[PDB]
């Protein structure tokens, strides 16, 4: 479940870092 | 993947930028 | 628009939960 | 896009799944 | 928003209510 | 309920506590 | 346990999205 | 309850739905 | 008001991320 | 203040960094 | 450590709510 | 620090208040 909870935090950080470009999240 | 790379050790903002479009 | 910007933050959290293994491309209007 | 449909109105998880990969 | 405000309220209730928890209805 | 009361105006920690079990 | 405490906060945010209008009931054993 | 079942292993949205009112 | 509160919630999250080891001092207006 | 500068128009991470300690 | 970064993300969210108008100073050596 | 006191055992809202300004 660690991976899942960490991924939830990663997508929030990608949203801010990537600004107007957006990002691609994949497993 | 980002989970294997960024959930084992902290990724800098530069490393996170790897996933931007 | 900040309201739009914060809404997107909430959308990516929801997409993460529903998309699971499929993942997703987030692009901005 | 997703903003026009889900920020001005409530989108269920069923409606959001159309934006997955 | 009311919907996104609600998302924040549930996070706040989780913290404020402790072991008691809460009941959430729309 | 809590949405009508706490999304219209800010609710103190005490007011939110009103909605606990 | 803090791990359980933080997972619980992730669970209520998911229930908010999954239960929508029905809402839900959370209480810790 | 939901903690022992969804914090030790990943729960599907369908599993989480069981905890809905 | 509530919109400023919601905004603040997102700002602290972003400061946590970008400020790193330096940290940050936050106070309501 | 950070609210006056960032709660109506979007602040990039670069503008937000100015609020770091 | 990742767990510490995750814990801190939750703590700043909690301090934002608990501290209200007062605010807080968050730092991580 | 707050990470050392609250990242293993749970800090109540009352203990977290010690970290406010
Ligand atoms: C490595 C890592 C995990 C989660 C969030 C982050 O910003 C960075
Ligand atoms: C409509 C909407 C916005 C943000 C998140 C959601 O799950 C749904
Ligand atoms: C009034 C209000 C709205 C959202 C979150 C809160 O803690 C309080
Ligand atoms: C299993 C699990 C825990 C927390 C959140 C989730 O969406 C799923
Ligand atoms: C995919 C999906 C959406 C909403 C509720 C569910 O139980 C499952
Ligand atoms: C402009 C703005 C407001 C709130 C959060 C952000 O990341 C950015
Ligand atoms: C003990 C602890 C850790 C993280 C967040 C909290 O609200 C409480
Ligand atoms: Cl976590
Ligand atoms: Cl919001
Ligand atoms: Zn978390
Ligand atoms: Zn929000």
């Amino acid at each position: 479940v660690n991976q899942h909870l960490c991924g939830s935090h990663l997508v929030e950080a990608l949203y801010l870092v990537c600004g107007e470009r957006g990002f691609f999240y994949t497993k | 993947g980002i989970v294997e790379q960024c959930c084992t050790s902290i990724c800098s903002l530069y490393q996170l930028e790897n996933y931007c479009n």
